[PDB]
């Protein structure tokens, strides 16, 4: 019921802290293979600072209901079994190809 | 201008990314 | 204390505040050389003692042998090395180093 591309909020402290209070919106990267067989999704943050780096991305969305912007430098793996998470909305289509490119950018040996 | 080409200038003139790491530092379940 | 791609290095992985556990945990940094002066962050690929589980571990090889596991290819993470106790140990096999982006890449690709 995940598939990359989706935005999702995430319970990033579930166990600590104050209840439901550290629930941000990621950006699913990693594809359906992956999150079927490991039920982990790869993650970018969609942050509320500006943008500042030509590897931010302004975040633009099918349905309209987040706002922010994606930094592709940080990325994490989170175990879905253990999270609450909920769908929210999904990348556009037209930014799929810059999101993959730029971490391309960071893996490919310099 | 392609986004890797853009990200392969702005590192190679000297551009810095500085930010902190994002608010997810604890691990659940299976993570380690 | 200067890092490279496909560097193993004992990396502080608990979180930075409320926290007394400060043990160190082998790691396999994954980003490129451009990327870690850029942004003093590593992604990397956390070490695990066992054997063979799953079709996404890679069993670990190095040059100096000093480091022995198995890769855990799913659980990528990008760590501030300003913001973490850190140690370089050892060095990915050349021969190995092909088969980790390759593995990367296949989370990665996308389909219709």
């Amino acid at each position: 019921n995940i598939k990359q591309f989706d935005i999702l909020y995430i319970d990033l402290n579930p166990t600590r802290g104050r209840e439901k209070h550290n629930v941000r919106p990621c950006l699913v990267i990693n594809n359906q293979m992956s999150i079927d067989g490991t039920n982990f999704v790869w993650v970018l943050p969609i942050t509320t600072r500006g943008l500042r780096y030509p590897t931010d991305i302004q975040l633009k969305t099918k349905k309209g209901l987040v706002s922010g912007v994606i930094d592709t430098v940080q990325i994490r793996a989170l175990d879905l079994k253990a999270r609450q998470y909920n769908y929210k909305d999904e990348l556009q289509d037209n930014l799929k190809n810059d999101i993959l490119k730029a971490i391309k950018t960071y893996l490919k040996p310099t | 201008k392609s986004i890797e080409d853009r990200i392969k200038n702005f590192f190679q003139s000297g551009g810095k990314y500085t930010e902190l790491e994002v608010d997810w530092e604890e691990r659940v379940g299976r993570e380690i």
